[PDB]
């Protein structure tokens, strides 16, 4: 997080590199961040 | 009472009901019925001949400047001899009010058009024509507007059914685009939320 | 005296009261031919033969505008207008006559 | 038994807001 | 009596009449439908359907609804002519792409239910 | 003016409706039945057309409930049995019609329930 | 923002305006993502004692349309629907754009 | 003939002596709330619901007990009318449970309806609601107690029609239960109606437990077969 | 109350008639124009660098459907049908009937969600807090046929995004 | 012989699903055909086989750059057959967020004509503004643009403890943006020259035609239903109706910018007499109870299982309840016969007379005249269709 940027900006993920069984260097997507952090990176909340 | 309950308006409904007997006693050739209803709206029932002289007057005269039709559209009753009902909505700017006037027709009675008193009524009776399948007698461009190129029926009708009688699909083997009678994968559920019981006492009907 | 009247497509009319009267004159000499039962025919007299005594009594447009509650004179004369093609038209309808026919039954009757 | 926590505007008002229009000179003769 | 107002035709012969010209406008337009829409069909059978769509309902007896049926061909013809409809509207009236319904009870009672 | 015509109403035509739908279907006016499971009695006022149930079948997928004619759900309301005869005989259909079945009046009464010598006493309350 | 302060420079005279002023993005005086829990007031009708539903019953108090002039069944000044709309007036805070 | 002459809501009916207020009023067209009346079952006058207010007479009276007099002015939309139905409704749903989601009485239910038509909209029974133990009748009813409101319709049903006596009530005051009393199976050729004739959950069918919703079900009208009664 | 638009005349004295002779020969506006086009290009962009960073969303938003349980493990769901009856797009069909152990539950619950329009409507009428919307929107698939849930999909659903369904409820059931 | 042309569905200017057939001598328009109906659903027929809530989603989808308006729309009507009367807090929501959804509609209007003249740069800088208001409907309601939040007895919910706030926010900014769009095309020769005097519509003939809304007051008419007859607290508000002069593009144009204008300060006015209580009429015969009291009171339970599975009645009878839409006045006729299920909605959309009176409005006009018309006339087909 860095709170200097604006709103939207302020709160990104670096993804790994290898998932459940996939390899995932250069094929991220959306859909691999737990519903914890899903809910923490959307801005549905102001805690981690 | 109070702050739930939508207030009444003496004021207007007066006022509605002069100018209902107004146009009453000015046209007794053709004005079968006057309503003000309890929201203050004002519904005149006439004869299907007098759709273009009420309307005209209804523009033309200084004491009733009516020269914004708002709408115009048909309501199905197939219980009724004549099946479909025609509804006028107009708007005085002048006055700054409403005014509704109501026919009558069946499947094969034309009523006359009315696009020399209105242009706006110019689409409004095609789409009539489209979806109920009223005639509208010296309309200058008379067509479907609404329905596919070739559909049969008037779907805005009573016994017409929700999804249609044809389907279309493109089929490989012509290349082309075709309609194939309607085949449901889940058919359209029909629940009777009805209650047995009466809830307003007020439009009981007599038993006979 | 006054430009832009300003409703697209109406011209500003000079020499108002003198059109205005001409209006209304035509008006009641059509109204003449209408039997005098007919509850058009009086109630529209009425209102024409005020529009007129008014007109008649007031040289200043501004004053005369005010008082006719008609909203722009030139909209005065356009309603005068039309008021006397309708009067043409009703003339030609004769709708003070009784009633052409009765509705069925329960035509009317809602619900259904 | 505790207060009524609502959204409501801060007591006094909201400050002023511009809707006018706003189109300098900002050029020479 | 009966009260009854008609929209084009007074008699049983105006309605004929107008008929009569609808089909000889459908049978003029046609050969330049077969044209226009490319169709694979040829002229002899776009009249032919034309014949039959024309007795599909050649039992009625009423001048109102002849006058209708009338104007509703009078609205297909001007969609024909103006190009308005496409090639999959004009061969909608073929059913090329439909299995024959069997009509014998036998056959229908093999397939299901239905009468 | 007045054409005089002196033909049977018949529509069948002009409602872009199948003849396989016309010809086969066959409908049924009725006033409904009360819901034995409730006492109101305000849905057996108006007389019913409905038309004859088709074939229903299991969806491959998802199990569902498929069905091919598209009059399955259609349910008209009229307010007398002259009415609906008259729209089933101007749309093609042909109908069967049930009477109206009117409850009769009891004779009901409080004091029966404890009667000197008749049976009609009740022997709890 | 973070903009270089002759870039800003050059933005508001370009422009015309002041930028740093009124940005269109949102940096820190947006609400908190996370907020107190409310209370919600209940309402007018939430009484325990003068609260008979048939002293409140909008539904019920609809009746059908007044019928006048039913067909089957002097002065007369000539009358309108309403009293003619009053005239506009023109804007005092900004009346020509 | 002999009829008199009564007047509903200030409309004259001619009506037989012996009628009650519930049949005159229904000769109108108006139907009066009801949760113990059955037209095919011995009066009971217990659930108190049809009351209604005759003109120029201080007391409401049940319409389903009580005969007409010549000239009584029934008042069935009254201010007073309606304070009864209102009253009786929410001592009826002081107790009853929250079970309309469990209920197979879902879309079917006279106490839904009746509290949607006539009843109020709000509690104030800030108490804690009773409680009582189920029974067991046999294999085909099935009785959830709790959801009983003592119309003793069932009760009626099988010492009138079904011809046994094996139903009653146990008790008094708030606790007073509808049962048998021992473990004893209701069994009858006709058993199966007191279902119907029950206005709540409190007995339901036990073969078409949970399986539908009555608004989603189609109803065809049909002639048994099973016998030659038809 | 009303104000004119474009009711002004402009001033004919000769500094103004040469003010405008030169905007219109020497394009002042035009250069106007151009240069707020070059002040917009001196900002920072509005965008967000998806999907590494992720636009806002309320606890409020609608997602893909779930279905609970209770804490011990038991489904929520008690086969009402109210989801099903108020459905708008009748996309819910529900079979059921008693468990083995008495317990009113569903055998079928299938929601088609091609014919769902995600309007909320079923997670109001629940009873039981049983069916919700849940917060993920990232579920697209490569064939129709994915997109028809079953009972099982839609429980491994509920046990996949409870941690987080769990806290949106609580932090808006006070709303409701 | 004139040359035929087919303009839309797939095209940039045809607006979505737009079929015109036009008759071209060269570049000159003989006449405009236009042909709808390829965004035709039913909506009318479904409807009538919905319950009341159930028909409500239905309503933000004939117009979907303006939805909440077109929910309130239909509110109103259900609530004055109904007889009852929704609390001062849901009429002032209402009518804020009627605001912004009027706000939304125009920077669209605006944007997407200029799009269609050719100036592009404009419709990028405000749709991050619009981002912004989807960003208020979905906190407000879990939606972005299909709420669904104006109910007919209120609204659905109350508002989040910090909405107010960031709405002032972006109210006490959103001028300069409006600044900027007008730097970029009020004074520009070259926006003049493509829609001053084009489209001209004269007084008389808007009337009859049946245009309404900017299409009325570009024509120099004085009609404005929230002046007129007003519904929910606009009583209660002050603002100006623009009024034009010459009935072209550009009058009309400018008389949107000030609409946007005239909405900020509406806005400001709603943000500083907001007031407290209840959000839905207090009868639980209408409007389901709280959660809270569905699952201890009796009462509640039953009146919420019969509120979402059967609905709640309307008493019979017909009403034709309009509103100023930012599109227009939009209407409904709805005839209900006592059930739970209305018998007849008619939708009326002012797209449906403006497209009408486009044949008349591109009398001797270009091709791109008669994209600028088209423009103009703010047409979306989802309500022209329904
Ligand atoms: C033109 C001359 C080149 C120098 C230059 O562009 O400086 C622009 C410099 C940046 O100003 P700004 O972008 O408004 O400030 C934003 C922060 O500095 C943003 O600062 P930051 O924390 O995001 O740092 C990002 C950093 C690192 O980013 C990078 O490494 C990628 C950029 C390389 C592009 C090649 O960028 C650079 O170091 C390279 C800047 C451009 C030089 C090439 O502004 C000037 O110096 C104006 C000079 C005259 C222009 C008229
Ligand atoms: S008996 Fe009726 S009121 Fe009682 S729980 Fe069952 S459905 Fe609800
Ligand atoms: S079980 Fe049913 S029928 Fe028997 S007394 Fe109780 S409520 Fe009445
Ligand atoms: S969100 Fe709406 S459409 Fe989707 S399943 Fe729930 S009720 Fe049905
Ligand atoms: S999900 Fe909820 S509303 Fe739907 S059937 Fe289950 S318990 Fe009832
Ligand atoms: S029905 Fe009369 S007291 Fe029960
Ligand atoms: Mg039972």
């Amino acid at each position: 997080e860095d709170n200097k940027q604006f709103f939207g900006r302020h709160r990104w993920v670096i993804y790994t590199t290898e998932m459940n069984g996939r390899d995932t260097f250069w094929d991220v997507d959306g859909s691999m961040v737990p519903p914890e952090w899903h809910r923490w990176l959307h801005c549905m909340t102001d805690d981690p | 009472t109070r702050p739930t309950i939508r207030p009444r308006n003496d004021v207007v409904h007066k006022q509605l009901s002069a100018f209902g007997q107004y146009v009453a006693e000015i046209l007794p050739k053709y004005v079968q019925q006057v309503q003000v209803s309890c929201f203050n709206e004002l519904e005149i029932f006439i004869h299907p001949d007098g759709v273009i002289p009420v309307l005209t007057f209804l523009r033309d005269h200084t004491n009733a400047q009516f020269k914004s039709l708002a709408d115009l559209t048909a309501v199905d009753v197939p219980t009724r001899q004549n099946r479909f009902e025609i509804v006028y909505n107009l708007l005085s700017l002048r006055f700054n009010s409403r005014i509704r006037v109501k026919t009558y027709t069946d499947e094969l009675t034309p009523i006359e058009s009315s696009v020399t008193v209105y242009k706006a009524a110019n689409w409004y009776e095609r789409e009539i024509w489209d979806m109920f399948g009223v005639f509208f007698a010296n309309h200058p461009d008379l067509r479907r507007i609404l329905t596919d190129y070739g559909f049969e029926g008037h779907p805005f009708r009573k016994d017409f059914p929700l999804s249609g009688y044809v389907e279309l699909r493109y089929d490989d083997e012509v290349k082309r685009v075709v309609a194939e009678p309607v085949e449901l994968a889940q058919e359209f559920r029909k629940f009777d939320l009805n209650s047995p019981w009466e809830a307003f006492p007020a439009y009981r009907q007599p038993p006979e | 005296l006054k430009k832009t009247t300003g409703l697209v497509g109406l011209a500003v009319c000079e020499t108002p009261h003198e059109r205005l009267k001409i209006l209304y004159t035509k008006i009641l000499d059509v109204l003449g031919q209408i039997p005098k039962n007919a509850a058009y025919r009086k109630y529209t007299e009425q209102i024409t033969n005020e529009k007129l005594g008014m007109v008649k009594a007031e040289p200043d447009v501004k004053k005369l505008e005010e008082q006719l509650q008609g909203g722009q004179i030139e909209e005065v004369i356009l309603q005068a207008e039309n008021e006397l093609s309708l009067a043409r038209k009703m003339l030609r309808w004769k709708p003070w006559e009784p009633l052409v026919e009765e509705p069925p039954a329960n035509q009317w009757k809602w619900p259904i | 038994a505790s207060k009524v926590k609502q959204d409501m505007p801060p007591p006094g008002g909201y400050g002023p807001i511009d809707y006018k229009r706003n189109l300098p000179r900002r050029g020479l003769s | 009596g009966t009260s009854v107002k008609p929209i084009f035709s007074r008699d049983m012969n105006e309605a004929k009449r107008r008929v009569r010209e609808l089909y000889r406008a459908w049978y003029r337009e046609v050969p330049n439908t077969v044209h226009l829409f490319q169709l694979d069909i040829s002229v002899k059978q776009g009249r032919d359907k034309v014949r039959e769509m024309f007795m599909k309902n050649a039992h009625v007896t009423d001048p109102r609804v002849v006058d209708l049926l009338v104007i509703k061909g009078k609205m297909e013809l001007e969609e024909t002519i103006n190009v308005w409809k496409q090639r999959t509207h004009i061969m909608r009236f073929f059913h090329e792409t439909e299995a024959p319904r069997p009509t014998d009870f036998l056959s229908k009672f093999y397939v299901g239910h239905d009468p | 003016q007045l054409i005089a015509v002196d033909e049977k109403l018949d529509i069948t035509t002009l409602t872009g409706v199948p003849e396989e739908h016309i010809k086969t279907r066959k409908v049924r006016i009725f006033v409904p039945a009360r819901n034995n499971m409730q006492s109101g009695v305000n849905n057996t006022k108006k007389w019913k057309m409905e038309f004859d149930t088709r074939e229903r079948w299991e969806n491959p997928l998802m199990g569902w409930s498929s069905t091919a004619d598209p009059l399955s759900n259609l349910v008209l309301t009229f307010s007398t049995k002259e009415d609906a005869v008259a729209f089933a005989e101007k749309n093609g259909w042909s109908f069967d019609v049930e009477e109206r079945k009117v409850p009769k009046p009891k004779s009901k009464s409080y004091g029966a329930n404890f009667s000197w010598n008749k049976r009609t006493r009740v022997s709890t309350k | 923002a973070s903009a270089t302060r002759v870039i800003q420079l050059l933005r508001n005279w370009a422009s015309g305006r002041d930028l740093q002023a009124k940005l269109q993005l949102r940096y820190q005086e947006i609400s908190k993502r996370t907020q107190p829990p409310p209370k919600l007031p209940v309402g007018p009708s939430h009484k325990l004692s003068n609260n008979y539903y048939c002293t409140r019953d909008g539904r019920r108090e609809a009746m059908p349309p007044s019928i006048v002039m039913s067909s089957q069944k002097t002065e007369k000044k000539a009358v309108t629907p309403a009293p003619p709309i009053k005239r506009w007036e023109l804007s005092k805070d900004q009346p020509y754009l | 003939s002999n009829l008199i002459e009564v007047f509903v809501d200030g409309q004259s009916v001619m009506v037989e002596p012996g009628t009650t207020v519930l049949q005159a009023c229904e000769k109108v067209g108006m139907q009066i709330p009801r949760f113990c009346y059955h037209e095919r079952l011995s009066v009971a006058g217990n659930c108190r619901m049809c009351l209604v207010e005759i003109e120029k007479a201080p007391k409401v009276v049940a319409a389903c007990a009580m005969p007409v007099m010549k000239g009584w002015n029934i008042l069935t939309n009254s201010e007073k009318s309606k304070k009864a139905r209102e009253g009786v409704m929410e001592f009826l749903l002081a107790n009853h449970p929250l079970d309309c989601p469990i209920c197979d009485q879902g879309g079917e239910c006279d106490l839904q309806d009746q509290s949607m038509m006539f009843g109020s909209d709000r509690s104030r029974f800030l108490e804690g609601k009773r409680a009582v133990e189920d029974k067991n009748i046999g294999p085909l009813v099935k009785t959830i107690m709790t959801r009983c409101i003592q119309c003793t319709r069932c009760i009626r049903f099988a010492s009138e029609i079904a011809g046994v006596d094996d139903l009653g009530t146990t008790g008094r005051g708030n606790d007073m239960q509808v049962g048998t009393y021992i473990e004893k199976m209701f069994m009858s050729e006709l058993s199966g109606n007191i279902i119907d004739i029950c206005p709540v959950g409190a007995l339901t069918s036990k073969p078409y437990a949970f399986t539908a919703r009555p608004w989603e079900t189609r109803k065809t009208e049909s002639i048994d077969v099973m016998d030659a009664v038809g | 109350t009303y104000k004119f638009v474009n009711m002004r005349e402009p001033s004919m004295d000769m500094k103004s008639v040469t003010d405008r002779a030169a905007q219109t020969l020497l394009w002042t506006e035009l250069v106007r124009g151009l240069g707020m086009t070059l002040s917009y290009l001196f900002r920072e962009p509005a965008t967000i660098n998806y999907p590494f960073e992720k636009g806002p969303l309320s606890p409020r938003f609608r997602g893909e459907h779930a279905l609970r349980r209770y804490p011990s493990g038991e489904e929520r769901c008690i086969a009402c049908k109210l989801c099903e009856a108020v459905c708008p797009a009748q996309a819910i069909t529900i079979e059921a009937e008693p468990r083995a152990d008495g317990s009113r539950r569903t055998t079928r619950y299938d929601i088609d969600m091609t014919k769902c329009i995600y309007c909320g409507f079923c997670q109001e009428a629940c009873p039981v807090d049983a069916i919700v919307e849940g917060p993920n929107f990232e579920f697209s698939t490569e064939t129709h046929e994915e997109l028809l849930y079953n009972k099982e999909k839609l429980l491994n659903n509920g046990d996949k995004w409870e941690a987080e369904i769990a806290a949106n409820i609580q932090a808006d059931y006070l709303y409701r | 012989s004139n040359l035929t042309l087919n303009f839309g569905p797939q095209h940039p200017a045809a607006h979505g699903v737009l079929r015109l057939v036009m008759e071209l001598s060269g570049e000159m328009v003989r006449k405009c055909d236009p042909h709808i109906g390829l965004l035709h659903r039913g909506t009318e027929k479904l409807i009538e086989y919905k319950t009341y809530l159930q028909a409500l989603p239905y309503f933000d989808r004939l117009d979907y750059v303006s939805m909440m308006c077109n929910e309130q729309a239909y509110s109103l009507a259900v609530e004055k057959l109904l007889n009852i009367q929704p609390p001062p807090r849901a009429q002032w929501i209402r009518v804020l967020f009627g605001e912004i959804t009027r706000l939304l509609n125009h920077i669209m209007a605006v944007t997407t004509h200029a799009l269609d003249i050719g100036a592009m740069t404009p419709f990028f800088w405000m749709f991050e503004e619009r981002e912004k208001m989807f960003e208020f409907y979905e906190r407000v309601s879990g939606a972005r643009m299909h709420a669904a939040y104006i109910r007919p007895g209120g609204v659905h919910q109350d508002l989040p403890l910090g909405l107010l706030d960031d709405i002032y926010e972006f109210s006490k900014n959103f001028s300069f943006r409006i600044d900027e769009l007008e730097e970029m095309l009020t004074n520009n020769r070259i926006w003049r020259n493509r829609t001053v005097d084009i489209g001209v519509v004269t007084a008389e003939d808007a009337l009859n035609y049946g245009f309404s809304g900017v299409m009325l007051r570009g024509s120099g008419i004085q009609w404005d239903l929230r002046k007129t007859q007003p519904y929910d607290v606009y009583d209660q508000v002050e603002f100006d109706v623009p009024i034009g002069s010459r009935g072209d593009c550009y009058d009309r144009y400018l008389c949107r910018v000030e609409e946007m204008r005239q909405s900020l300060r509406i806005i400001s006015q709603c943000l500083n007499k907001m007031p407290p209580g209840e959000i839905k009429v207090d009868d639980a015969k209408v409007s389901p109870p709280k959660r809270a009291e569905m699952k201890t009171s009796m009462e509640s339970l039953i009146h919420h299982f019969k509120l979402y599975t059967e609905g709640y009645q309307v008493p019979p009878g017909a009403t034709y309840t309009a509103i100023e839409a930012p599109k227009g006045e939009f209407g409904v006729y709805l005839v209900s016969d006592g059930s739970s299920r209305p018998y007849r909605c008619k939708i009326k959309a002012p797209g449906f007379a403006h497209l009408a009176g486009l044949d008349k409005m591109s009398k001797g006009h270009m091709l791109a005249d008669v994209v600028a018309i088209i423009g103009t006339q703010d047409i979306v087909f989802g309500e022209v269709d329904r």
